[PDB]
């Protein structure tokens, strides 16, 4: 069947560029011409060992937009399934006897991959495992970039904020590092700078990246400005205050912003994006959250549907 | 060559791990559970040499190793060589070059990695960064320096 | 309609042997030839006043495998429904105005039976009421035994662990005490021995049972080895340590195990069954959890569907 | 041990744990960290014997044991025989006498013993029973059958 | 140079008969003639890692009765110092540099014993370590038994309740089993029987004991009726429902009690002793509690003083 | 009329060199000749708005060592008095009408400073305010540094660990930077480096310092090896996984340590100092803790006494 049929989406590194394009393409098909009964009769497990309301709501809505059934759980005080401290494996080992696919979020890195070695024949889609991956998020981000820029090559992409810890950031960067001509601009406080491991990877693939302490330094040249949330705990308050400006957008900072620039943000935005940015044509964080529905739909469609028509 | 001084006397066809650095011979017996077997197993450590001076040296009487097993040892016993000896005549000297995949004997230094509590065996993606070998956790996908994983 | 149509499953004692066989039979029909729209349009209440992720997930999946809708709750800090400390009855009295059937788990013994005197015409299926019953669990256990032994008569059945408190244990025992020729072997620490009330019941129906302190004492003669979880709190730690061995399985203890012996366990298993037992052909605890889907499906089908075709 | 042709040699100022059960050998090197030195040690896991057949055999040279360190061996080879030796002559040969205590090596089955997480080396009071050895923890003071203590 | 001077107080197993006596003698001297400034200038840590109001306040009160100062803490919402993680060893190496003696209670057996390995020259008194020892209120039970019976030999002692788990009866029994003539009566359901390692030690010492089912079959010859609590939260509700009315004492069950008979209870009693017994002359539980002040005092005065002017 | 008499104790920045000395001098006098009734009749509030056992007990113990009384509280499950809401100002205007001096710990910087604005004539000693100051145990570190080195000048000081966030090293460094000759060694990963506002202040004072990666490259000339904890809960798990074995001290790393070298740690240490170092002669952390009693004593005796007979 299709390339991704019955495959597992654990990392944005186990995916190729054909793969990705394949996902975005399908995600566009479904957006234009929806198939509400494509997974009619399939039952999906929305297992959120770790709480994430916005992703769970999204994924489940993508699950009901294809007519599939849903069962699952959330942040149980005491790990869900087994109900006593039994192993994650014994957990997946069972749910896999009940479902047709598993979407899970776990606070431990490598949780989706381990489940994978137990789901039997059951496809497991990783929604987030500790500070490791979160593929579906990158897919909707790429789908949101490719839709509004018409492409994913030779792009001036600036990334602002907690570049050091944000998993979506490291991931989008690696994905865009699958296409050509991309130019990166990174704006964050050196205490939260983009890991070397990534700049080292960009160095190899021959990609151009530069460091900037201010948004207005490149606002001039950017297509997409992808902001992150500097988890307020990552820093000592007074430290935070003094670096705060480095990473916050307002409408006035937009004056010399290109016509095509969209401002993305994985959310929540609340301490990074002033609300006045909202009504500008660049703002696209909500349109972005909107596309997680078509990305997650595309992902499920491919994986659970053999000869995916389109 | 050395064992013919105070005659511990070498033996025929088989595999004899030799040129292990002392204090790193109990390890391999342990790590690779080598004493789990029955074939004439003899062990000698803190021996004599030259630039090394000492050395551990296991002897697994008649029974061979894979080309890779020859390698897994590569992270612990670099300068050393397994003897593909065919009856007293040391003929077939295999020198373990760094392996690309380590499984089971390594511990993910990531206290948050899924591997720890669960019934899976570790496994890392070897690579020689700055040449100081950077191992990647099959699970958390995090990369540490072989000298961080090994410590404990 | 069918014998169980619109009936209530509160106890494994209110069920006969025709009844049970009737449930297993149906559960086999559905496994082989599934009817995904058999309860299309019916709405079921999955009320878990007491938290039980694995049973709730199972039951709800059996609910969506017949195309039925679902609504419900879980371990609410403050009792669900009413929302203030109103009585269980006033709770059932209302939900019964909304649903077509009720599946509930409550921490108090006799909860399902009391609801029964209030659900109006609404069928209520007991998923667990304190340390009393848990019928659906026994059904899937019997369905798992009967499928892999081809029968439910003249069976050498050994039960290990917390025989004193395990409700599934007391229940399976009573059910098998509905068939003939069964022989029981009971292996547990005298502080957790099989209640007299049961040995007294087996004494009457003329069934053979014997006590053993070790698994290897009868491993030789057993078809099914049903292990329990000795809830670690049931004992003083040092006490637990010294009896631990009495009730734990490993692969090597299997050497002289019959060809047909399956190792069952209601789960969680984690301190009783070594993981090496997993890859042996006897291990069948996961296949067992798998059959709770067909047992629960069968139960719902019969009860909510008049002239159940097959 | 009994039998000598293509075997190991002998020593001058070291001990020789002879007559140790099969598999229990290596374990004795583990549980007591003997390889942890610089003295020329030699092992014979699965050796030729007369009555017991294959006995592991350790000969740590230039190292001596007390009438008690030998008695620590007591639980893992009551048959064994420690061989103090000098000038190639068995100066003295001792046997595993049951000890009155056992430190460092045993672990407390009482999961609730403060002994674990804490930086304290375990310890039990020993007392033979009709069919086994009763071990009593210095900390939780709970006694256990040696069959359970040594039990994994 | 006092026998117990600067000596730790950890297990009843470590206190010889004469030890018990020096404590109970010194006790009564202090209750006859209080030495309020005796421990003036001495600072003592009242560290309750496992909250225990009654014991702590009885203990601290005792400390103030001899003029000492107290610093300390209760419950361990946290981890037991180390802002989480830190070993009990480090938190004692430290504290021991401030105070003159540590009084500790801990949920883990061994705790006090480890403690003494790190307080250097600072005496450690155990106020309870998990299910191991509670030397403290047993030196006060004993004190109570001797104050009212005039002796600790040739006594008739009955013990009711949770004998398997009551760590105080095990101690008391081991304690009295150091004097001669005593006769024991054990009244507890088969479920909570006095363990065999206690009975062996007894047979092994020519000490008589016997099991009974009703207080009535021994009420006439009992000098001390020692009631233990029933670790209710530990049993099944229906089981404890039964095993109650049988082992509950009422003032009427006292009709044939000996003139010198006393009733004891480590406290708290809620089901076990009816409130209408308080008023009868045998009721001595609160007087026994009050006696904890004198036992706890002697112990401190002895451990911290070379030779006492008494 | 003593210099520190009735003066508040809030920041190290407010204590001049002679101030430090009067405290460390008076300290040793008190450790040589204790004045137990010195503060007899004085009541002192031990208010820990942010629980902190070790500091509080060290502090309270000190108070009892000079004869004073203590009332106080720990943690603030609540809001910090006002049955919720009430300003720290009101809860101090009040308390200040009861006691003779307030010892306070608070999660917010400025706390003690505001305090002194409302206690009128009641001296306020800061036992830690958020991430600002901890005058207290730094006056004891210093006391320890001088007791063992005989001086606070011309010293070689190495500092390891969380230097960016350790509020105690910043203080110690600012403290020692008031005496002359001292040389600093900063060993911390780039992530937790000693901030530049500390280094500027140093260069600006002709004080030498230098950064190093291994304790080994400075172990020979180090007089005081001051280890800080690693605010683990603050980092990424994999990152701290790395930045550990490098900045962990072991007894073997002590092979070339100077004869007079001492190891210090504000405590608690769990990863940083191996337990096999405790036994070596350089281990001085618990002795340093014990020294908190003498520094804390001097401070109280000085603040509450016009002229001390010492
Ligand atoms: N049947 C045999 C043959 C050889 N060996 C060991 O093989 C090692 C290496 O033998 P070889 O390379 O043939 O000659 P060497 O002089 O030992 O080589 P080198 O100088 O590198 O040690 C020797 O230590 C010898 O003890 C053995 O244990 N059993
Ligand atoms: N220089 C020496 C001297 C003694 N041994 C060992 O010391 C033990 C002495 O036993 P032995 O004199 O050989 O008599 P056996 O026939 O082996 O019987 P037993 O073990 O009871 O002595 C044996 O393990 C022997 O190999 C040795 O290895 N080297
Ligand atoms: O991205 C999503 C939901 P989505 O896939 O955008 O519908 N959730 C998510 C992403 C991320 N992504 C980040 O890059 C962290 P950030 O949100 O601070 O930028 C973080 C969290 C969190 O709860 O820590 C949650
Ligand atoms: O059996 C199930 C779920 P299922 O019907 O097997 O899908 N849950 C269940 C059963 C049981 N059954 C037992 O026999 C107790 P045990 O699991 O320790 O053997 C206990 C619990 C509990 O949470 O205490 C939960
Ligand atoms: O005596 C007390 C009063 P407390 O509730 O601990 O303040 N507690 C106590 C004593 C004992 N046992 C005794 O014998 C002490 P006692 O003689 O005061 O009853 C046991 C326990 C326990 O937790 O198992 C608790
Ligand atoms: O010294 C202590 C013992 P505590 O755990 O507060 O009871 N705590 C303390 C000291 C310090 N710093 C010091 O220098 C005081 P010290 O010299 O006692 O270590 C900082 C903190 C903090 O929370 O950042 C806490
Ligand atoms: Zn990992
Ligand atoms: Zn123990």
């Amino acid at each position: 069947a299709n390339p991704l049929y019955q495959k597992h989406i654990i990392s944005i590194n186990d995916l190729s560029r054909d793969d990705l394009n394949l996902v975005l393409a399908t995600a566009a098909k479904l957006k234009a011409n929806p198939q509400p009964e494509l997974l009619k009769h399939k039952v999906i497990a929305s297992c959120f060992f770790e709480a994430s309301t916005r992703t769970r709501l999204s994924f489940e809505t993508s699950m009901h937009r294809l007519g599939a059934s849903v069962v699952g759980f959330s942040d149980s005080a005491n790990t869900s399934l087994g109900k006593k401290g039994e192993t994650l494996a014994d957990t997946i080992s069972v749910i896999s006897t009940y479902v047709d696919a598993i979407v899970m979020r776990h606070p431990q890195e490598g949780a989706a991959r381990l489940a994978t070695e137990f789901s039997g024949n059951v496809p497991v889609l990783n929604a987030g495992d500790g500070s490791n991956q979160h593929p579906t998020q990158t897919l909707l981000d790429l789908f949101t970039i490719q839709e509004t820029q018409g492409r994913l090559d030779n792009l001036h992409v600036a990334m602002v904020g907690d570049l050091k810890y944000g998993r979506t950031v490291h991931s989008l960067t690696q994905a865009l590092a699958k296409f050509d001509g991309n130019r990166f601009y990174f704006i964050a406080p050196d205490a939260l700078a983009m890991p070397q491991y990534i700049l080292d990877m960009l160095d190899e693939k021959g990609i151009a990246w530069s460091l900037h302490s201010s948004i207005e330094e490149v606002m001039a040249e950017v297509d997409i400005l992808y902001m992150t949330r500097v988890q307020k705990e990552r820093l000592d308050p007074s430290e935070y205050a003094n670096v705060k400006a480095q990473f916050v957008l307002r409408a006035s900072d937009l004056h010399n912003a290109k016509a095509n620039m969209k401002v993305l943000h994985p959310l929540p935005r609340v301490d990074e994006i002033a609300t006045d940015v909202d009504k500008t044509p660049h703002a696209w964080y909500f349109q972005q959250a909107g596309n997680g529905i078509f990305a997650r739909q595309a992902l499920l469609a491919l994986v659970l549907n053999r000869d995916l028509v389109l | 060559t050395h064992d013919n001084k105070l005659q511990v006397e070498a033996i025929k066809r088989g595999t004899v791990i030799d040129h292990i650095p002392a204090q790193i011979g109990f390890k391999l017996l342990s790590l690779f559970k080598l004493t789990e077997t029955d074939q004439r197993i003899t062990i000698g450590l803190n021996l004599p040499s030259g630039e090394m001076g000492r050395k551990d040296l296991i002897k697994i009487e008649n029974t061979f190793l894979s080309e890779d097993q020859v390698d897994q040892l590569a992270l612990y016993a670099p300068q050393a060589t397994v003897n593909r000896i065919d009856n007293y005549e040391v003929v077939g000297k295999s020198r373990p070059s760094l392996p690309e995949r380590i499984d089971n004997v390594l511990v993910c230094p990531n206290s948050n990695c899924i591997s720890h509590a669960e019934p899976v065996s570790s496994s890392f993606a070897v690579r020689k960064r700055a040449n100081d070998i950077a191992l990647k956790c099959k699970y958390c996908e995090k990369e540490f320096s072989h000298n961080v994983v090994l410590a404990n």
